This record gives C-alpha cells, structure tokens and sequence, in this order.
C-alpha cells in the first residue's frame, strides 16, 4: 500500500462527514514523512475533540486522578464529586504496588465523597472536612491524601485549596487540593499537567532544605512509568544491577517519600515524555537535576538507554552496563529465535495515549513485524516529532482518530495485529483481526526491560497465531 | 530473568529471589514503610467490632461503593433499541469510562457517543454542541434515533435539553422527523438505575405523549415488558423464551440482547435487533404493561399509568419459586394464555433440584449485595432454599424497598439472623463478614477484595466470593448466565451448591488430617 | 461434645482435642502402623519417575480403572425407550449396583430388575428365573416392553437369552406379542459402552429383522439419530434443538431424557417419554443413520448398514467447532435443509468467546480422561482452544482409535507434548500428573483423590481437578450440563477459562505477598 | 391406621402379583403383634428373592467386600473378577478411617483383577499370583492383602485358596481368600457371614502363642461398628471416658493388628448383630470371651448401653459411667429441647439392611416421632424377634419389600418422613414425601452416641421441615 493509496484512503473516509468535521478531521489525518521534523508542518493535535464523533479519549480527572496520581500507594486519593468517575475508575489501570491494601496501601480502593444534590446546591468544602477527619480514624497509616476534583467541584465554586490548608495543618498532614475537573482541558494530557503542578506546589518541596538523605554519585529517579503489570520493576533491577541507586519512582509502585526525596538524586530518567515532561523541566530549572529520554521496549531500545544512561555517569557504571547488557544476551536472544520467525513480516496498527504509539515500535521491529500505522488519543505535536523518525515513509498516522475512521482505515489497510484499548478490543475481534491491549497489556506483562520483552514476544505470537482466527468463516459461508 | 520456554509473567516473575531483594531495598530504602508488626496491628483492628462501629458512623466518607452513576443506566436503556445511538450531553471522559465499564462486563463493543463539552461551554452553554454533535452523529454512525443523557457537568450549568434539541432541528441540523427522545440523568441523584428509569420514560414520552388520542388499551393483545437495568442476556432470553412458550403476545421494552452478543463472523455490526420505534409508538395500546424491576421503575410506572392508563400489576421482579408463579399466573390473566405443560414441568425441575440439594444448602449464611430488585429476589429465593441471608446490603436501596425486604424476611424462620442495610456501601460490608462471619458473600467482582482481606485474618475465617451481579470483570462469560424464573433458579441454586461442596473439598482435602470427610458422593 | 446452636458433623467435629487425642492413643496403642517418616518417604517415592516405570509394567493388577462393566450401559439404552424396564438376567447384587451408580449421578430414580439367579440356577440354568422374572416383572412394573440383558454369573454359565425367552412366550408366562429384546453384555468384555452398543442393535433387530421386505430407504424424509452412552442430558437436548431449528425430520433412537429427568410434582412416574416403538419399526425407511459416539456403536453400524441399508456418515462426536460444523454440512445435505441463520448466528457466537477468552487458554497443559468418542471429542476442541492435551487415557481406548486420536494430534502443533494411552487406569495417570505435571486435569470424580495427592506433594504441586464425564458423584446437577455442539464447546469453554481464573485468584490471594496480580479485571 | 386397615393394605398391594409371587410376599409381610415373641409365627426371612420384582438387596460380594473387608484400612482387599463389581463399590460407603491414601491405607482405592476372557476361558489363579506381586512391589506398606471372589471365580473353579497359601507362605504375607462370590446365598447376609469365617481361619488365630500384650481388666473390643461417618469414633470416645480401653474395633478405621489384638479383649461389644454375631459366638466358644449387644443411638438407648457394659466390670467403672452420663445430660437434654418440639407426632417409615431398622427407633422416639413401618433387606428371623418388642403394635413390617410394595404402603400411609437408601430416595422425594438416608447419612453423620444424636436431631429436622415440601403443587393446579 502506497502514499498515493492512503492519502485518498483518508480523503474517501473523510467524505462521510458533515463540511465543520471534515474541514477539521482532515488536519488530523497524515501520511508519515520522515523527512518532516516538524510534525507541526503535516499534522495537528492537542485540539478539541469534534462532537459526536465518538472519540476514544477520556477527560482529565483520568489523567490526574487515575493516571499520575492513583498508583501513590500510601496516600488515599480522594474522588471528590459524584459517585461514577471514582467507580468506572476503580482498580481498572494495573498500576501495580507492594503493600497491605487497606491498612498501609490504598491504590484499589475508591474513596469518594458521592456528592449528593444538597452538595451541588450548598457546596462540598463541609463534606470534604468532614470526609479527611473520618479518612484519619479509619485509615490512620495512610501519609497523605489527596483531592481529585471531578466536573462539579470548580462548576459549583467550591474551595478545595481552602480546605486543604485548614486541614493539613490541623492535622499536620500533607494532603493536596487537585482542580482536575474533566470539561478542563480536551482530554487525559492537561491532566497529567495539572497533576504535575500539584505535585510541585503541595508535596515536592517538603524537604527542600532536609539534608539528613544520605546521597550517592548513583542516585536516579524513574520519572513516567506507572508499572503497569510490573513494567516498573523489571526496568528498575536492571538500572541497578547496573549501579545505579533508584531513589524514586514516579508513580508505580511510588510512595510519598519516594517523591519528596527525588529532589536529591542525580538524573532523572523519564520515560514517559508526555506525562511528566513538566515535573522534570521543573526540577532541572529549580534544582539542577538534568533529565533524559529513555526507551525499555525490547531489546534494542533497552540496550542503547541502559548505554545513554550509563554515560551520564563514570567508567565503573559503563562497565556495569557492558555486564548486565552480556548477562541478558542469551535471554532475548531464545527470545527472538523462538519468536522472530512466528511474527516475521506481519503488519500492525496502533492507537494509544500519549507514548506507547512510538515508543513500542522498537520492540515490534525486533520480531520482524511493521507499524504500518500508529496514533494517540492526546498528544501534542513534540510527541509527534519523535515519531515520524520512529515510524516508516508513507505510514498512516491519526491524532484523536474517531471509532469510524479507525475502523475504516483498519478495513483498507487489513493489518495482522492491531494493539489499542478496551473500547476497541471487541471491535476488532469480530472483524477477524487479532487485537492486543496496549494499555493494560490484556491482564499480561510486564513488558519492560528484557523480562518483559519475553512476555511481550509471547503474547504477540499467542494471539496473532491463535488458531481461533482461522474459523470465522461458517464452511457453508 | 526468563527460560525462554517457560516464560513467567508478573505472577510468578517477582517472586524471583532478585526481584525479592530488589523490593526489599526500595522499601527500606525510601518508602518509609511502617513496621510490619505496626501493619499487622493495624489490620487485626480493622477486623473488630470497635472498628465496625466508628466505619458505621461515617457520614461524609465513602469508602468502595456499591452502585454507578445515572448516565450508566440511560446508556444501557438506549443501547436497548433498535439502531439507536445513546448519546451523552455533557463532557467526554464520562463515555469512555461508560463503554469500558460495560465493555470488561459483556466482553461486547460498546458505542455511544458524547459531544465534547468543554470550559468553554460551562459559561455560554453546551447549544452548539448538541447542533454539531446530532448532525456528526447522525451522518457518521447512521442511527435511525439518538437517545440523549446529560453528564454532571451539564446538568450543573443547567442546559435545557429539550430547547437545544428542538433548536437543532429548528436550525436545520437534523430532520425536523428524526427521532431524539432525551433525558436528564443528573449524577448526583440516586443511581445508574435512576438513569435507566429516566432514559426510559423520556422515550416512552417521546413517541407517545401527543399521541395518545387514538390509543385503545389492549387493542394490539399485548403485554408490554419493561426490564429495567439489567445485565445478564439470560434474563433477557428467558423472559422472551416463557412467553413465547404461553403464546403469548409481547413486546420487550429496551432489548439489548442481541447488540450486546454479536457474532464474531468477519464484521463489526454497530447495531443490532433491539426494540423498534413502532413498538414503543403502539405500546399503549397494549393490555397492560409489566415491570420486571419496580424498584427502580417508578417514574416508568408513573408515566404508564398516568398517561397510557396501564393498571400495572403488583409484582416483584421474578426470581425464585414464588415469585416465577406469581408472575406467570399474573401474565396468564392478563391474556387469557393458560401456563402450559412446559413451564410446568420446568418449575417441577426446579422443585426437584431444591429437594436434591436441601441438606447442603440448610443453614448457610450469606452476606450479599447489589441494585434492590436483584438483592430482594436473591434474598426471597435463599429463604426458599432454606439459607439464611444474614448481611443484606443495598448501597442504592430506599427507606420504602427496605421495609418490603424487612417483611419478606419475617415471613420465614431463616430471615431471623438478618439485616437489610441501604446507604452503606462495601467498607461497611467487609465489616460484617469479619464481626459476624458468613459462610459465602454472593456479589460482585468489588467483593474479591473482601474475601482477601478475611484470608488475611486467617483460612478459618475467608469468606469466599460467589459472584452474582454487575460487574462482574474477573471471570469470563457469567454475563451470559439467567438469574430470572425458573431457569435463573436451577442457575443459582447450582452455583450456591456447588461453591459450598468445592469449599468443602478445600477443607478436606488435607492427606490424613481432614480428608477422612473427602467424600466421593455428596 | 456439641454445642447445641453450632452442631459439627464429621468434619469438623473430630479435629475437636478430646478426638485427636482418642485418635492417637487408638494408633499407638493399637494399630502397629508405620512411623510417619517411613509413610512419608514411601509416598515421596510414588511421587517419583522410578515408581512410574513400575507402574507401568503393570499386567495382572489394575488399580483405580476409568471404565465399568457391559449391563450399565445396557440399561442405560433400555431406558431410553418408552415405558420399558430394564432387565438383566443373572445375580441381583449388579443390578443394586447399576442402579445406585447411575441414582448418585442423576440425582433420579433408576428403574431396573433382575431375575436374581442363585446358587442352585449356577448348575441348571435360569430358564425358571426368566419365566417367572418376565412374567413377574410385567405384571407389577406394567411396562411396554422388557429389554434383557446379561451379569456375568449368566453368561459364564452359558444361559440362552433367546431359547430362555422363547420358552417363556410358548409356555404362556408372557404374551407372544410383548416386546422382549435381549442382548448377552459379558462384563469381562469391553465395558460399559459396549454393553450399550449390544443392547440397541438388540432393540434394532427385535423391531426390524423380520419386516424388511416393505422398507423402502429415504420414504420417511426422517435421520435417526443414535446417541450411544450419553451422561449428560443437555446432550440429548441440543441435538433434539438444533435439528428442530434446521427443520430436519428426525428420530432419536434410545432417549432417556425425560425419564431421567422428571418433575417433582407430588407423583412418582417410573417411565417418562422415550422412543416409541413405531419410531424403532420405521426407521429403516429414514434417509439415512447418524451415530454421535461411533467408537463405540460399531456394531450397531454393521447392523445398520448391512440390515438397514444406510449409508451410515463418517462422523466424529459433535464436539468442538469443526466437528459440529461438519456434522451440521452433513445433515443438511443428507436432508436437503439449509444451516438456518440461528445456528449460524450461534456458531459465531461460540467464535466470539474463543477470542476474548484465548489469552488465559493459550497453551495450557491438561490430563484428561473417559470414554473414546468424549475423549477425541475434548481433544479436539482443546487444540481449537490453543490448549495442550498432554496425558491423554481412554482406559477402554482401542488401537485403531488411538491411531485416530494421534493424527488429530498430528494435525496441531497444540498436540507436540501430547500422548493418548488405553488400557491405562487412574493410578498410571496419576504418575503423569506427578513426573509430567500439567495444569489441570478434566475428568469424572475419581480424579480428586489424583488431587488430593498432588496437594500432598505440595500447593505449588497440586493438579486441580475440572469435572466433566461420568461419573460425577460430588457435585450437584452437573448432569444438565451440556458438552455437544456449540452450546455444549461454549459450557465447555467457560468451566475451563473460570477454572484457570480461580486458581490464579487463589495463588495472588495473599496480602503483601503475591497479590500485586490480584487484578480486578482479567 | 388400624391393624385391620394396615391388613387389607397388605392384601390389596398383594392383588397384582402372579399366583406364586403373591403366596411368597404375604409370608414376607406382616402387622406387628409386640406380645408374640417367635417372629417365626408371624414373619418369615432370609429367602431369595422373587425374580422380577426389584428386591433393594445387594450380593454376598457387596456383605464380603464393601461391608466387613473393605473397611480394613492397612490391608488391600482385592474385587477378583470382571471390572463393575470393585468399581460400583468404590467409595460408596462411608466407613472412614485415618490414614495416607495410596501409602499405608487403600480403603477409598479400587483393586482389581480385571477379569477379560482369557481369564473366564483358562483360569485367573496365575493372574492371581502376577497381581500379588504386582501390588507387592508399588504398595510396600499394605500389611495384608484379601481376594474378595465376583460371581465368576468359583464358577470357573479357580482355586484361589491355594494361590493364597502358597503366596501367602511366599511373601511371609497374610493372604486371605474370600469366596464371596455374588451367587452365592440370597443377599449382603451371606456375605457377613463367609467373611467372618474368613477373619476367624486366616487372620484372628495369628497371635495364639503371644503373650506380650499388655492386658488390663479394662479391655473390650467394638465388634460390627463400620464407622460410617465417624460412627465408631463418636462410640469408642464414650467407651473410654468411661474408663475402657478399646483394643479394637471392627471393622471402621479398624487396622489388621487390631483384628489380631481381639482374643486378647475381656469383653466383645456388639453392635451389628447380624454382620458380627459369627464371629464373636466363635470367640467366646474359642478364647472364652463374652459378648454383649448394644445400642449406640439416641440419649435413652447410649445410657442404657453405657450402664449395662460398666455393669460388666468394677465399680470404678460403674462410678466413671455415671460421671460420663451426668457430662453429656446438658448436652443432648439441650437437643431434646430444641428439636423434639419441632419434630413431635411425626410418623416414621424405613428400609435398611440387618440392623438399623429396630435399632433407630429409640433415637426417633427421644424425638417425639413414630416409626409406623420399619423392614429389612436381608435380616434374619432372631433380627425379626429383636424387632416386634421395638415396634408399636398394629404396625407394618415388610422383609425384602418389593419397590412396587414400598410404594404403595407408603402412598396408602402417608408417612411425614422415610429413612432408607439411595434407590428409594429420589423416588419419595418427587412424591414429597421428606427422605433421609439411614446408609449414608445423607453425607452426614456421625449418628452414633451423643455427640450423634444433635447431627441425627438437626438432619431429621432439616429435612422433614423444609421449606422445598410445600412447593411441589403449582398455585395453577
Ligand atoms: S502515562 Fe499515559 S493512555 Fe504515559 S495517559 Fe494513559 S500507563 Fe497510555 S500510552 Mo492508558 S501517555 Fe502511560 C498512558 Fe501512555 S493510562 Fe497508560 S496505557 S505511558
Ligand atoms: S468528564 Fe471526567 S469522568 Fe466525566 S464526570 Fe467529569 S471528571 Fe468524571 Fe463520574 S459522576 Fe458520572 S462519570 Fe461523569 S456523570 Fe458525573
Ligand atoms: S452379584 Fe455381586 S456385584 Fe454382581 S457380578 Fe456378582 S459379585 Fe459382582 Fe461387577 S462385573 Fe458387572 S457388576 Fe455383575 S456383571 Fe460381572
Ligand atoms: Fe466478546
Ligand atoms: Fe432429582
């Protein structure tokens, strides 16, 4: 399929909607030029989502509270508004964590405040008093909480920041006001920013002026990476079987001091750009610490950050590198032996969030396969930047794609594998076309690291070779 | 790491001696942990009747709900209808996290559409997004009708539904003919079920409220049946199936059965069958209207007999024995159709199982929960079993629900131990099985954590999970299962047995210690 | 000691210290038994591949067999026709035995005589048992016809069914006309299966031998359908339910269905439908004979074809997708019917859970065990599942099936780590389950003590047990269950991915340990 | 229900037979007259059965095998013949026992010699002698082995006497032949009684010439207790409370050195009369032992029992029976109190075996109930005398009833709740009439003792009070 097919592809696709969508949709809509470094010049994004249309994206509330700050383990985060976002929300996202649910960790839990007519009509600031003093008595472990705002709270006027000062120091408790309201913003990535400046305001400054944190020439922070499945763990042994000390991790499997002490490590190592770009920027302006892109989707992406990260350092944390890089070896290489062959030549379409869309093509690459398309829900155009150097000449891309065109340009481009989300999983299925989940990872992973890149190659062999593909046609059709 | 031919996931990789290690020094590193011994004391409180009262007299604090928001139910309600796309006025994040809930359940597509209000909106208004939103959703996904919610963040601001709805067709963005019946669905008001009920009456109104001049009840020779929310396409099935089998004639009010389990043949079908527009524009000329679920039906119920003039009967949602012959013997009333030798004989069936079953069954206490035509009916039927339904719990119920369940429980010596309990929600519940032990909850998958939490305690006190409700995400295929008529009852009824007889073996099968009692035949 | 508000049965009464202690004393003071460790080492060693390579050169001694004797499945064929009585000419200790066998699995009455020959007609025969059994048995339990069959002690003496019968027409014990056909079912040949086999093609021949002049193939328009030794009454009704969806004209030859499943409405009915006797005498004149289980109605094939004159179909059982696919295409040609959409719409249906539930199936290691046709049957729908059926027993399997089964597994790579086994019992298996560990095991209800033994071994050792065959005798109700065509792979399906699924819950239960992958949804 | 009602019951019932299968049943039936004392004058039993007419007795294999030997749980206990018998008896009784399944206990296996034609044609004593070995080898703890013989070994003339002696003198291994042979006798009876001739020649003489047991004045021996449910266990606790020593017991959870142990005993306590009473005549003309019968169930008959058998020895006997007693009162008086109100007037049929059919009723009368009918399977007529004085008058006994007569007598009586086995139990439940089973315990128990008695209370009253009863008539009928 050629760049003369997938520009009158989306054109033939855009001719179903209204004049003000198509105008619009078709802004959205490009065939890669790795020429391009400026995605601005051939695609938009981070706009207002058309009405109607069916867009896959979520709403703010879902980047702060189930994104960011949901996988906190030791701070209860409060749903603060009526009872559904706290519910649909609910232990959804395996933000995975070690911990003692309900008396130390809280992170599946829903605690809300299940506003009520009389809190729209009179406000909830009363309630949300009321609600952290019944918090402390039967959750006396817990070492902070937070306040998640959901669409009525700021609607109403209501006074959360209030609230939080009079509290915290009542109670001499950390606990942080955060106006994620879902009609802010176009979707999940003013979230994560909102979420990222609450952080700076109400917890990471807490021991600015504490010296008693004994620091080490090793220290590091993982930055963006919410452990989904256990992804963070599985990057993490190796950073240190590197040398490296983890200091924190931000936020899978993160506690409350692990993020007031990350102000003290040496190199903030972010992974997911999107989401917590605006946290490190702010560290390195306020206390120096640099902060780098890094990449642990399969082997070849692992391997060259481990060899990045590394070099920030000295000659005895290159050395370590060279040694864990020789240990997993003969590991991803069965891996790609046994695998390789099974994936060799097969197409896939992506449509993720704001970083998977790029940064699982590597790994896709080291099985042979091709991302013959990809897109995101809520990117901005810097993310697309880093992606048309990541993706092949004359792939199709599409920012906030809509359930029609998805569907349609998955009927013309008739991919092997598609990786998405849960609202498009069964879609798929039916039309034949083996589907991963690229959120959640469909209950598998990690997928992180060299122990996750097994799981991963297995998975996408055990599904796109699924004998259950070839039976959808009745013999008598 | 891995052997590349026995590749460990999650679960076992980290229980690798380096992963062990690894979580060892993060935690005594910079997690700041409190001591073990301190989270061991934590937690046995947390089991006490101390505990249990101060979780009790909560007022602002709530803590794992048992129940959804209204916009939830009005999706389920529209998705019921033929070629019909629910629609939710208001903001976006609310949709995905809709289709997703329903997704994990039915393991279905699930479409519905928002339009996409922003800050913007929340000062001059959401008019231009419904004007855009009906003319993309209508050219794009091709309904023949869009059945239109609200979100809070809509019902806050205030708009006016049916003005913006009428000024989209008056400005020309749909059809002036285009059916887009609509309803408020506030929620901060009751429930997912409230907005069922709403979306519901909001569509009757719609195609019959200015039409009601050449209606004659009971001209069509129909029964019409109304299901409310209800998430088990067995229920939906059978409902139809001891009907059909009566002769007798009906029509299903919102039937997402088929939408909601499409063949995996090589296309995506967006819609499928479903109740037509002419169903609902005739339904008052039925001879009367049934609600399955009363409970949450009530504005359904105001709306039918005020305007259609339907005297909808007095019965409760048929689960269990009783309740099955009541509804059956009303429904051969209602249309001259005695009850034939095939519902008959399954009922004798089901009779049958009961005295199969009786002696495990005795006795056995359940705490459970759920929306309150469900719960009440579980409840009726574990009387009927001869188990005692100990710990009754409706975060959604009302004053009025509770009392009926409260009468039905004094009608039988097995209701003697038990509580109906409305307003509290999981928290409190976990509570109860600690401070007043059950032998099994009956729930939904949010009751997983409750039986972690009492393994914790200790074997001799876990109390297992038997999962009947919504939702249900942690098993595969129980959204097909029917916990209505007789059908439902042998459903559940073998579950009940059977979760006690493999508990059982649980308990027996340890070699010389408890498997003297390993029975063979039970 | 009881407390009188808590009664303890066995379980847990006797773990109470006072029993313990009385326990203990009775084995030192009385039993002379071995010292634990001893006990110990001796059940780690038949843990061990050592004690498989004795185990297997095994001759004489068979230890837990998987199959029972010719008369049960002779009785089972009997009941399946209307109104007659079961009768089985020898020693009355089997026919108590037959009939509590088949009662504990049904949960029904199981009506069954015997002629109770004794010592003294093991010397001159049960001719005088016959007449007076015959007429005695016709008077009192006024059945419609009387299907014999043989016990050991009858067939060993050498008693000639047809001489003993002819005897006791043409010395007036019984009409002429009554009904009377007998198969000898020698129980130290075969098993079960071929003791049904002999009793229908009995049947077959009573009803057709004589009046085959007037047959004329095809005149009918009606397939006979034979359902051999069938456990499960959801078979019967599926096969009945999917040719009534097709329109095709059909005959269920031997249909116990309503006879083992009666209401309980206040009366006792000994007989309950089945296969009429006019169905038996025309069925020569059907277009043609399907048999579900052939591996084990090959004689009534030869009888069939060579008597009948119908081309029986090479079919395998209707279990999984493929074979159902091919059994419903075989059908319709033969009668000249369409698939209908219904069950086209069900076939994709079934397609659908195979995608959502292929990620928790995907290579799964299972023993499994039971009669041939079920057996290839499960393997089958195993390899369409992407499961891996590594022990594969057929304790009554033959050579020529075996080769059958291999070439399925041939035709797999899902079949790489597979190997069928006959004339193997539950004590070879259970070596496999300990040197060849696999996940699950999918069998009868012998196979919780192959449980029960891995557990000792250790938790991360035990092979949970799945129940599906015959018999399962400590569970409630299994025998609705339905394991034939889509319905039944769909059942199939969802007992497996559940079973999987609650073991992974059980093994990530544990606070702080494993329960990081305790997900909520999977 | 007067005696001349229950009269013309028995003739009509009657009506439908054959001429000669009528003149045999109205032998076997009969209205209790407690006055005459010679059962004989009123009853007759232990014939064969009328073939036909669905008797509910078992084979002497069923006596042998699955109901003394089996039990035994240190010795493995052969089925020799085709594969049904030994796999329709696979734990099917509930004679439970202590021990590690498999290793040094087989009670719940299926040992068999699979008998196929070449076996029927030319003999099954070299594949006698192959699977001894065979055992031998994979089953090294077993502590003895039985040859229980299915119809066809006799008949065929295998000798496997002398497989046994010959092997037995082999391996230095008790090997007991046991000419069980279903054919032989006219039911279970036959079998008890083969089977203790089988105890008495090959294993109860082994210990003639020992003289190192250490005796005491207190030893006694349970004779015929199979410990169904625990039965043996809730007797024996009783036993020794009241300061006896319990050597053994035969045959539940019972052990082959136990068996040995017996002619050293001061006092063999029968139970199970009809199963035992051979063997313990023997002994007593052997070894000079007396032998006592008993009566376990229910408060009045255990009390009964415990001060008849302390009346045998001393007066520290007799003073710890008394202790016993005055420990238990509170204990099943609070039974009494809860269950007899809801259980009074109640009217009781059953059909059992040899011996629970009288000796049930003391347990159902500390209730309040009735048994209006009762009958065996295979009693003999010393069983029929022990009966007339346990039954009311003017009520029904019926020997070897046919399934034909136990229906009509009860659809005539209309009893509130039967006691019999698991062929009948499924056939009065569609009737609704209340079905406990008095083999199995209806997978409960134990009923023996005191302890008994409150599961024998709560089971009969589960049951006949269910709320199910009421709910068989549709409302429409
Ligand atoms: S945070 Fe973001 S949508 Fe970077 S909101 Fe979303 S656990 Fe996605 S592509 Mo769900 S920007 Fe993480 C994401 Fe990526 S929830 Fe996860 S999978 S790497
Ligand atoms: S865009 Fe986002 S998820 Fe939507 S509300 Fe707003 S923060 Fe929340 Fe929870 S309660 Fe239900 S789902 Fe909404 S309508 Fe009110
Ligand atoms: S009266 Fe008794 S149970 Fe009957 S055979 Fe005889 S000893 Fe045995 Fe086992 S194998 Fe089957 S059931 Fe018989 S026919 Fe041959
Ligand atoms: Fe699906
Ligand atoms: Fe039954």
């Amino acid at each position: 399929m050629s760049r003369e097919e997938v520009e009158s592809l989306i054109q033939e696709v855009l001719e179903v909607y209204p004049e003000k969508a198509r105008k619009d949709r078709n802004k959205h809509l490009a065939v890669n030029d790795p020429a391009v470094t400026q995605s601005k010049k051939c695609i938009i994004s981070n706009k207002k989502s058309q009405p109607g249309l069916m867009t896959i994206r979520g709403c703010a509330y879902a980047g702060s509270k189930g994104v960011v700050w949901g996988p906190i383990k030791d701070m209860i985060h409060i749903s603060h508004g009526p009872v559904g976002c706290g519910q649909y929300s609910r232990a959804g996202r395996r933000n995975y964590y070690i911990g003692t649910t309900g008396v130390n960790a809280f992170v599946t839990m829903n605690f809300t405040s299940d506003f009520q007519e009389k809190d729209i009509v009179f406000g909830g600031d009363k309630k949300l008093a009321k609600l952290i003093d019944e918090v402390e008595t039967l959750f006396p472990l817990n070492k902070g909480i937070s306040v998640q705002s959901e669409c009525p709270i700021g609607l109403i006027g209501d006074d959360i920041e209030s609230v939080s000062k009079v509290k915290g120091a009542e109670l001499s408790k950390t606990i942080v006001p955060v106006r994620c309201e879902g009609f802010r913003g176009v979707s999940q990535s003013l979230g994560h920013h909102i979420a990222n400046d609450a952080v700076r305001d109400w917890v990471l400054g807490k021991r600015d002026e504490d010296t008693t944190f004994a620091s080490t020439p090793y220290d590091v922070a993982i930055i963006g990476d919410y452990n989904i499945g256990g992804d963070a763990w599985s990057s993490r042994i190796l950073l240190e079987e590197m040398g490296l000390r983890c200091v924190a991790q931000w936020s899978g499997d993160g506690s409350i001091s692990e993020i007031e002490l990350t102000p003290k490590v040496k190199l903030n190592l972010v992974h997911c750009y999107r989401s917590m770009n605006y946290i490190s920027r702010h560290m390195e302006e306020k206390y120096g610490i640099p902060w780098m892109e890094y990449n642990f989707f399969g082997p070849t992406k692992t391997i060259e950050s481990l060899r990045a990260i590394a070099a920030k350092f000295d000659e005895s944390i290159q050395k370590k590198c060279e040694e864990v890089i020789a240990k997993y070896k003969p590991e991803w290489e069965a891996v790609v032996a046994k695998y390789r062959p099974r994936l060799e030549g097969k197409r896939v379409m992506l449509y993720i969030g704001g970083l998977r869309p790029r940064h699982v093509i590597g790994a896709y690459e080291d099985l042979g396969m091709e991302v013959v398309g990809t897109g995101y829900e809520f990117a901005h155009n810097d993310d697309y930047d880093r992606t048309m150097k990541e993706m092949g000449d004359s792939t199709l891309l599409y920012d906030d794609v809509t359930g029609y065109e998805f569907e349609e340009f998955v009927k013309r481009i008739k991919p092997d594998l598609i990786g998405s989300g849960i609202k498009e999983k069964f879609i798929f299925q039916k039309m034949g076309i083996p589907f991963r989940e690229m959120h959640s990872w469909d209950y598998s992973g990690p997928y992180h690291g060299f122990d996750g890149f097994a799981i991963f190659a297995r998975d996408m062999d055990m599904t796109l070779n699924n004998p259950c593909w070839k039976k959808l046609q009745a013999p008598w059709e | 790491s891995q052997q590349v031919d026995k590749i460990k996931a999650s679960y076992p990789l980290f229980l690798d001696q380096d992963y062990k290690d690894m979580l060892a020094k993060k935690r005594d590193g910079f997690e700041e942990k409190y001591p073990q011994d301190k989270i061991d004391e934590v937690f046995q409180w947390t089991t006490t009747k101390e505990y249990q009262e101060l979780n009790f007299q909560r007022e602002a604090l709530t803590v794992n709900p048992a129940k959804a928001c209204q916009p939830l139910g009005a999706v389920l309600c529209a998705l019921g209808f033929e070629k019909t796309m629910p629609y939710v006025h208001g903001s976006q994040g609310c949709v995905a996290y809709f289709r997703s809930y329903f997704n994990r359940h039915f393991r279905e597509p699930v479409s519905c559409v928002s339009d996409s209000m922003t800050e913007d909106a929340a000062v001059f208004g959401g008019q231009q997004n419904m004007k855009d939103g009906l003319q993309n959703c209508k050219a794009t996904y091709k309904p023949d009708m869009i059945a239109v919610s609200t979100t809070c963040m809509a019902e806050v601001i205030g708009d006016d539904l049916n003005a913006f709805i009428n000024n989209s067709k008056k400005e020309g963005f749909i059809p002036d003919e285009f059916p887009v019946p609509f309803a408020h669905t506030p929620s901060f008001v009751g429930s997912h079920v409230t907005g069922w009920d709403n979306m519901f009456e909001g569509i009757a109104r719609y195609f019959t409220l200015k039409s009601m001049d050449d209606k004659v009840v009971g001209s069509n020779k129909k029964i019409n049946i109304v299901p409310g929310f209800e998430t088990y396409l067995g229920n939906f099935r059978v409902i139809k199936r001891m009907l059909s089998e009566m002769g007798v004639g009906y029509s299903l009010l919102s039937d997402p059965e088929e939408v909601l389990d499409t063949p995996a043949d090589g296309q995506f079908r967006m819609y499928a069958g479903g109740t037509t527009q002419e169903e609902m524009k005739d339904a008052p000329n039925a001879l009367n209207t049934v609600l399955l679920q009363p409970w949450h039906l009530e504005k359904t119920k105001k709306f039918v007999e005020g305007t259609w003039k339907h005297e909808v009967p007095k019965l409760n949602i048929p689960m269990g024995l009783d309740w099955t012959d009541e509804f059956l013997m009303k429904v051969s009333e209602i249309s001259g159709q005695p009850i034939p030798a095939s519902l008959t004989k399954e009922r004798g069936r089901l009779v049958d199982m009961m005295t199969d079953s009786h002696t495990w069954l005795h006795g056995k206490r359940f705490a459970l929960w759920g929306d309150p035509d469900f719960v009440m009916g579980l409840v009726k039927f574990l009387l009927e079993l001869g188990c005692e339904p100990v710990h009754i719990l409706c975060h959604n119920g009302n004053k009025r629900w509770k009392k009926a369940v409260d009468a039905i429980l004094a009608a039988s010596p097995y209701g003697k131990n038990a509580t109906v309990y409305i307003g509290k929600d999981l928290w409190h519940l976990r509570s109860l099985v600690f401070t007043d032990k059950p032998d099994f909850m009956i729930g939904n998958s949010y009751g997983k954590f409750i039986q972690r939490d009492t393994l914790h305690k200790g074997k001799e006190f876990e109390v297992p999970l038997i999962r009947i409700g919504f939702p249900i995400f942690d098993r595969h295929h129980l959204h097909r299962s029917t916990t209505l008529g007789y059908e439902g009852a042998m459903q559940i009824l073998t579950t009940l047995v059977n979760s006690i007889l493999e508990r059982l073996d649980e308990e027996t099968r340890g070699m010389q210690a408890t498997d003297y009692n390993h029975d063979l035949v039970r």
